[PDB]
């Protein structure tokens, strides 16, 4: 963001992040397991603060 | 005596769950049956010898009242 031109970023990734890996070896779908919410509570007990 | 002003206590953690999270009721007979059964033995030393003398005392005393009556 700000003064730049969106075709002078564009030439440049082509130029220095064109190599990175685009598929992977053997490419699996990164998982995404849930994560559910549990009512609950815990307390620490400092009198001296 | 409120809430706030009982006592001094530092470093303590404690942990608990919500009653909608949980069963009420948990293992049941598996672990309440060997459980009273574990604080009837550490009691029943202490409790039962008295009883047992008063019905020793008892028998003795309603037997000896009608060997009296009789000739």
């Amino acid at each position: 963001a700000g003064g730049v031109e969106h075709r002078q970023l564009l030439d440049l990734a082509q130029k220095h992040f064109s190599s990175l890996s685009g598929t992977y070896v053997e490419d699996a779908v990164p998982a995404f397991t849930p994560c559910r919410f549990t009512g609950s509570e815990i307390r620490h007990r400092d009198d001296a603060l | 005596r409120e809430f706030g002003h009982l006592t001094r206590m530092r470093h303590v953690i404690t942990y608990s769950l919500s009653p909608f999270e949980q069963r009420a009721f948990p293992h049941y007979f598996t672990k309440g049956i060997p459980n009273v059964l574990r604080r009837t033995r550490a009691c029943i030393l202490r409790v039962a010898p008295p009883f047992v003398v008063f019905y020793l005392v008892y028998t003795w005393g309603t037997q000896e009242f009608e060997k009296s009556k009789r000739k």
